[PDB]
């Protein structure tokens, strides 16, 4: 039992990388602009692009469209794949992210990759990146 | 904190961007395709402490990871 | 769970009469490598460790160099 | 800047290893004992040891007791040394660790230990080991 042991790497694809960046909020959340935030994400795109990632971005979704697109990336199988990235850039609280609309807790978004719901990335790594 | 096994949460704490994000992309650019991921993580710690903020990441990792190009 | 208060900082998380998962596997990983691996490294063979018991630990680093534990 | 850097580990001492181990509480918290706790402090004691750490143990500590023993280490010149390794092992409460009386918050402990209240410890590794609910 191996101490220099490395994860698998050798599938078809490396995984998504998804990115979900938000520059401005539903007004009444009274949120400031998060000014510089594509310039991060233009630069997170073109790291993990390089890296052999397919990226993926949704700029100010809303609290429906992004759950539902996560969710849609959970129950798409990555049998095939190395990885999975999922980036957030946004406002957060507590344990909670800011979509455009509400917020989200993120132990419900991480959820949806747990094990027990995603069969086909068991073993494999489940990268969150967050910039609250 | 991480979900369950093998989750890795990097966790960051101007229209040029964050300090955060410049400071991981530009170290995935340079060593992101050779360096073990949680060594580059650290790397980054210590690019944005250098900064005049300080990142973390909670691992859940089982095992060595590595961005070898395919 | 708590977070490192700031530079340089790691935290270590966990989640019988001999004792506890992970302090038993974060033992005897230390035994056995403490002396010559990097201390993540280390921690991150406890998270392989104990999850195959039948839980999983965690740590979170704000360390910015690599840390061994050479026999001085 | 070298991505190969290592802390420097060169000290004349390796650095202290504080272990609070809590089994039994005041009663009126109505919390169980911890049956195994004793054999976790012994094996976090025997290990560290082996890598060079004074390994300071206390038992149930109340939390005053807890309080004064952690800042009295905080306030020691670490100067010294390569690290510090700090566990708790006893029931935990949103982000607290109980002693024998009474929760205290771990950022109250950690705190200890940043670099403007512990000017010894600026850039050696601080470890927490925390063995908690």
């Amino acid at each position: 039992f191996d101490p220099a042991e490395k994860y698998k790497m050798d599938h078809r694809r490396r995984g998504i990388a998804l990115i979900f960046n938000h520059e401005r909020f539903f007004w009444h959340l009274t949120l400031p602009e998060r000014r510089g935030t594509c310039a991060d994400r233009d630069n997170l795109t073109r790291r993990f692009s390089d890296l052999g990632f397919e990226v993926k971005c949704f700029n100010d979704l809303k609290a429906e469209e992004l759950l539902l697109k996560i969710h849609e990336v959970s129950t798409v199988s990555h049998a095939d794949a190395d990885c999975f990235v999922c980036v957030f850039l946004s406002h957060g609280e507590g344990n909670h992210i800011y979509a455009y609309d509400a917020k989200i807790e993120i132990q419900t978004l991480t959820g949806l990759f747990k094990g027990d719901k995603c069969h086909s990335l068991v073993g494999k790594p489940k990268i969150f990146i967050i910039q609250a | 904190l991480p979900a369950g096994a093998d989750f890795l949460m990097c966790y960051s704490v101007t229209v040029n961007g964050s300090w955060y994000i410049q400071d991981l992309c530009e170290m995935l650019g340079k060593y992101g395709s050779s360096l073990e991921f949680t060594e580059l993580l650290t790397l980054v710690n210590r690019k944005v402490s250098q900064r005049r903020q300080v990142p973390c990441f909670a691992s859940m990792l089982t095992k060595k990871l590595h961005f070898f190009p395919k």
